Formats: C-alpha cells, structure tokens, sequence
C-alpha cells in the first residue's frame, strides 16, 4: 500500500530535514539543475559517483531528486546521466531500483523530453542485461540519447549552460590516442587507448548496442587503481587492476611507449600521494588458495571421523574454485564414512597438486611447514609424506629473475634447518 | 642379488626390531623394504615347508603393526603400501588378517586394526582385494544352510560373516571395491545385513550403502550421460533422510558415522551392550 501521495507525507512528516544528511547531498552535487536546453527545457545532471550503494538511506535521495523536480517536472524536462567510471560500488538494487517507477506520480514519465548518456561502460551495459525486466520499459526508448563523442552532446545542449562534473572535464581526454589498439581477449575489438594524466581512458572504435541503441563503450580505469603494470613483450603488455581476475591484455606495436607513459603516470602519482607503503593487511580468498589446502589435507588424515568429512568436502569445493586439475572425481556430500587410515588417498592428491601446479609451492610450504610444529607426533610424519614431492619445484623459482622472491626461499630453508634441530627423533 | 638369505635376514631382522630403540627402529625400517620383494619365490617354494615359515614372518609383521602406533602412518607406505604389489603374495596375505581378526573377535582391537591395514593392501590391486573380500563372505553366507539356525545372530558362523563385514566397509570409501563389477554382489549381501546386528553394526550397513553410491556418481570406468546422474545424485540425498534411519533400524541416532567407527579402537577393545534389539518388518 504505496503511492506517491503517501510516500510525499511520510517524508514530510518524516523530519528529513533536519536530519543532517539531506543537506549532505546539496554538497554532493547530485541531480541539479544546470540552466536549459536547445528546447528550453531544465537539464538535470546526476553522478554515479556521488551514490554509494549502501552508505545513505534511499529514501533520502528519492526525496531531494523528487523535490528538486516536483516544480519543475509537471512540464517537458530533459535529464543527463553521468555515468562517468561507474563501478559495481555505485549501482541501484532490484527492490530499490523498482520503487523509482512507483514512487513518482507517473505522469512525469512522460514529461521526459529526453535522456542523454555520457562515458558509459561495459559493466553499465553488463547490469542492463541483468536488470532487463525493470528496464524493459525503456528498451528501445526514443527518449535515451547516448552521446558517442563529447562533440555531439555540446550540439544538442546549450553551449555554455552545460554544467558536467568538474572531475568528467578535469581528465578532458586530452592525451595522446594509441589508434588501432586491438584488446585480446575471448573476443577481439578495437579499442582506442588514451594514458590520460591522471587516468587511462579505454575508448571502443565499435559501436556497441545498449538498450537497442548503437553506442561506444568507454571504460575509464584511473592511474592510482594500476597496481601492476607489466611489459610482457613489444607485441602486447598487460596491465593487471584490483579485483578483477585475469588482467586486461592488449596488442600495439610499442607496447612499452604505452608502458612507458603508464609507468611515467604512475611514478608521478607515486610522489603526489603521501604514504603509499602503508597497504594491504587484507586478503582476498583468491589470494591465498594455497593456503587452505593445507588446511585441507592436513585434517584429511585426522582421527575423528566427524572431521575428515568436513574436510573432503571443503577439498571438493576447493577444485571447483580454483579450478584445480585432479587424476579422479570429487563429489559433495554430507555423511560419508571416510576411514581413519586416510593416508595413502591424501598423497596421491599432493603428487598431483605439486607436479602441475608449481606457483602454489611458495605459498603452499610456507603453511605446510608453520602447521607442522602445531601437528601431533602421529600428524608429523603425515606431514612429511606429502611436503616432499612439492620441494622440486623451487627449481624454477630459486633463479625466478632475482623478483626478490629468492629471498622467500632462503627464509623456508631456515626454516627446515630448525626443524632437523629439535627433531631428534625424526 | 643374494635372495636364498632373505628367509634368515628377516626373521632376524623383525626380532632385532623390538629389541632397539625408537631411533633405531627407523632404520630397521629404511633397509628391510627390500628384502619384502624377494618373498615371491619362497612363498611357492615347492611346499617344502618354507611356506610355513613365510607366514610366521608375516605374523611377527601384524604384531609389530599392532604395537607400533607413533610410526603406523611410515609402517603402511613402506611396508604394506609395497607388499600391496605382489600378486602372487596377495592370497595369502589376505588369509593371516583374517585369521587374525578371527583370534581376537567381532569387537577385538586385532580384528578392528587389521580392517585399517586392508586399505593400504588393496591400494596396489583393487582389482584382486576386491574380487577376493566379497568371494568369501558370498560362501560363509552359502555355507549356513549345513546348520540352519533361527537368527543370524545365534548361528556358529556369526562372528565370520560380522568381521568380514567391517573389511568391506572400511574398503567402500574412494572406490577401493570395484563396483562396476561387484555391484550385483553387493545389493545381494547388503539385503541380509539391513537392520541387524548391535547399533555399530546396524550403522555400518547404512554407510556402506551410501558409499557405494558415492562410488558409481565418482567412477570414470563407466560413462553414465548427466541425465542419469542427476538420479543418482537425487537418490544419495535421499538416503540420508532421517525417514531411512528408521528402515535400517538407525533411528535416535544423529549420524552413522560416529557411531560406526570409535576413536579409542586400538587402546581397548569394542564392548557391545543394549542388547535389546529392535524388530524388522519385510515391507521396510
């Protein structure tokens, strides 16, 4: 039992005012009014970035973006979206999303004279797709005008009325063009590179459809985001970001003029930001899969049958994750009677495990051996069974282009030596 | 290159092995893995009565097994994991833990240990231990009719057909019995157990059953198509269901595997109690 008038009253008698937040968003600068159109009609300008998921009551943004058009809505209004860098941290929630369709009287629907979309991205076109049944009444819609280029929308809008973010027009895309940069990838598309100064802007050279209308995607990744930049080779390079898995490869035919600059952009922010050392303290379960497989395989061979059946079946969830290659077949299940004798299983897996999958052998001693001080005498010798096939593959790393990670070695070798000491018996 | 002096090293060699320390006891261990292999030729010397000999050898094994507790997990990757290869010795090793368990009893800690000691045996050939554990529980049952009896319980041959039993239980997990072949074999023997016997051996038939159809879903020798498996995986979860617990006589219990297995079965022996026991009705 919603309408627009009894949402209007609640929040009248709701004391939103007051609340201190209301006023926040005056400051945030979100959905405003910039003087007027070609047409005459109001502009209203709304950031993605000004919206954070969670951290504000929604009603509260409902409330001012309603408030600022209830004058002015019951005539012809045209309204620009910014979605300038939109990221999954700014994004409208299916219940959430809904209310906006209900919540106004309905009337001022079609009072929109039109909508203009500006640096839009895949991911805006990825939430489309999912959220196409609440936007399937704007699929095809006349009134979405996407701006391909920034040339085109100062035409339609009145120059110097326009009143974009500040922080859309201090990049300016106004570095220099990689043309005729090809993005490898499950599917290739020429993408059009800029190494903005403080931002590298990835511009699509293919027109892409959004809601049924052709337009270019241009994804904006900023410079202080770029944690890894690595030359690979002159024919491509890649360039890993944050939380996102595989890193972003592209082919050019001086791929370290375009590292250079990103590297020359990133040195610089170096210096602008005050302490950069202070970072991390936090891991990601991507981070550390060789972690929890010593955990893993530790327990396998554990005494309490009500124990190794949790552990297989963290094992088993463990493949499927990380997508782990083994000789057999796992399959989840609760109630399994695993045998106490749990030993000649667990070293098969490991043999496995450490023959085709090297890179997990840093991480993977490092645990095995701090666990092995904390096993019982019984699950010391368990423990040596499985280590040893993974000590060949420090072959490789011990000369793994002096990446600082023999370092890491030389600590597991001291490390071993305590053991031989205080393990007289063994 | 010297195989006649295998008889004489090792009976040596296993005493020797008690009488030194704990230290010294390893490298008993890292040099007498060798000479397992040379048994092959004296185990069909003939029957000159060297044969004997080699199974009073092995007994000595299953005593220092039993004793040995700290270095159990290094005894069953270099002594038994390896003597596991031998085909030929196979038969009558699988013989002496038999005969073993038989001595010590359905509850027994020999019998309980040497079921552990299987699994490590059979690693080597699943093919052959498991073709040979289910042969003979198929003629102890077959055998039964010489001497009809009321119960199960109260025949003579009992206690054979409960330790044998637990061999197979502990040897259903990770596909260790070939059931692409024993299936039929296995419903056939599973029909005669269910709900019968004290609460740990009730339990045990119930887990048995769900790791045979843990083995089928994880086998690749068969190709089932993903039609099929979903049945498969449907009836796993079914079976779980506490409306089975009551079916195989299982019922107040919160998980079968707990009470199926015991975490002091070396320390002390099994000592079955309540021996009130719940009916069984042919339409369950």
């Amino acid at each position: 039992n919603l309408t627009s008038s009894k949402f209007e009253e609640f929040m009248t008698r709701h004391q939103v005012h007051e609340k201190e937040e209301f006023k926040a968003l005056k400051t945030l600068s979100i959905f405003y009014q910039a003087g007027t159109s070609k047409a005459g009609n109001p502009i209203f300008y709304y950031v993605a970035r000004r919206f954070k998921t969670g951290q504000i009551n929604g009603d509260l943004l409902i409330y001012h973006v309603l408030l600022t058009l209830k004058p002015y809505y019951a005539k012809p209004y045209e309204i620009v979206v910014d979605l300038t860098h939109t990221g999954p941290s700014n994004r409208f929630k299916t219940d959430f999303l809904s209310k906006w369709f209900v919540v106004f009287p309905g009337f001022a629907y079609d009072n929109v004279s039109a909508v203009y979309i500006y640096n839009c991205n895949s991911w805006v076109r990825e939430y489309t797709k999912y959220h196409e049944r609440l936007l399937t009444g704007l699929k095809g819609s006349k009134r979405l005008v996407f701006i391909d280029c920034p040339g085109k929308l100062a035409e339609h809008i009145e120059h110097e009325q326009q009143k974009l973010p500040a922080a859309t027009l201090a990049l300016e895309e106004d570095l220099k063009v990689f043309h005729n940069a090809l993005k490898l990838a499950h599917k290739d598309t020429k993408v059009s590179i800029k190494v903005g100064s403080t931002a590298v802007q990835v511009t699509s050279a293919e027109r892409t459809k959004v809601l049924g209308q052709s337009v270019f995607l241009n994804d904006i990744y900023y410079a202080s985001e770029i944690e890894e930049i690595c030359l690979v080779d002159e024919n491509q390079f890649t360039l890993t970001i944050a939380n996102q898995g595989t890193p972003l490869t592209f082919m050019h035919q001086e791929c370290e003029a375009i590292v250079q600059s990103i590297i020359h952009i990133r040195t610089r922010w170096e210096l602008s930001q005050p302490d950069s050392i202070p970072q991390h303290t936090k891991i990601r379960p991507k981070d550390v899969p060789g972690t929890l497989l010593n955990i893993a395989l530790l327990n396998l061979g554990s005494s309490d049958p009500s124990l190794r059946s949790a552990a297989y079946n963290l094992l088993c969830a463990l493949t499927c994750t990380f997508n782990l290659k083994i000789e057999g077949q796992l399959l989840e299940t609760s109630g399994l009677c695993i045998p106490a004798n749990n030993t000649l299983f667990i070293v098969s897996i490991s043999k496995t495990l450490a023959a085709n999958e090297p890179h997990l052998t840093l991480e993977f001693l490092e645990e095995c051996i701090s666990g092995f001080s904390k096993s019982s005498i019984e699950l010391k010798h368990l423990c040596l069974e499985y280590m040893t096939p993974w000590l060949s593959n420090l072959v490789r790393f011990c000369k793994h282009n002096d990446d600082a990670k023999r370092q890491r070695v030389t600590a597991i070798l001291d490390k071993l030596i305590t053991m031989t000491i205080n393990e007289k018996q063994m | 290159n010297e195989p006649h002096l295998t008889l004489e090293f090792l009976e040596e060699c296993i005493s020797g092995f008690s009488k030194s320390s704990i230290e010294l006891k390893h490298l008993c261990l890292e040099y007498m893995t060798p000479w397992l292999s040379n048994l092959v030729r004296f185990c069909k010397h003939n029957d000159d009565a060297k044969r004997q000999r080699v199974t009073a050898i092995l007994d000595k094994l299953i005593t220092m097994t039993i004793n040995e507790k700290q270095m159990y997990p290094s005894i069953q990757a270099k002594i038994w994991g390896s003597l596991g290869q031998i085909t030929d010795l196979l038969d009558v090793v699988l013989d002496s833990f038999i005969k073993t368990s038989a001595t010590g009893g359905l509850g027994s800690i020999k019998a309980e240990v040497m079921a552990d000691t299987a699994v490590a045996l059979a690693s080597g050939n699943v093919k052959l231990v498991s073709s040979k554990v289910i042969g003979r529980m198929c003629k102890i049952i077959d055998k039964t009719c010489l001497s009809p009896t009321p119960t199960l319980e109260q025949h003579l041959m009992w206690d054979d057909i409960a330790i044998l039993a637990r061999y197979m239980l502990m040897l259903s997990f990770n596909n260790s019995l070939d059931v692409a072949a024993h299936l039929p074999y296995l419903f056939h023997v599973v029909t005669f157990l269910v709900a019968t016997g004290p609460l740990s051996l009730r339990a045990s038939t119930h887990g048995l059953v769900i790791n045979i159809i843990h083995s089928l879903c994880t086998c690749s020798q068969l190709h089932f198509s993903e039609e099929t498996k979903q049945v498969l995986r449907l009836s796993l979860t079914e079976f779980s269901l506490p409306k089975f617990y009551l079916l195989f006589g299982i019922s107040k219990v919160k998980s079968a595997a707990v009470i199926a297995f015991r975490s002091s079965y070396r320390d002390r022996s099994f000592s079955p109690g309540s021996y009130e026991r719940e009916t069984f009705a042919l339409t369950s």
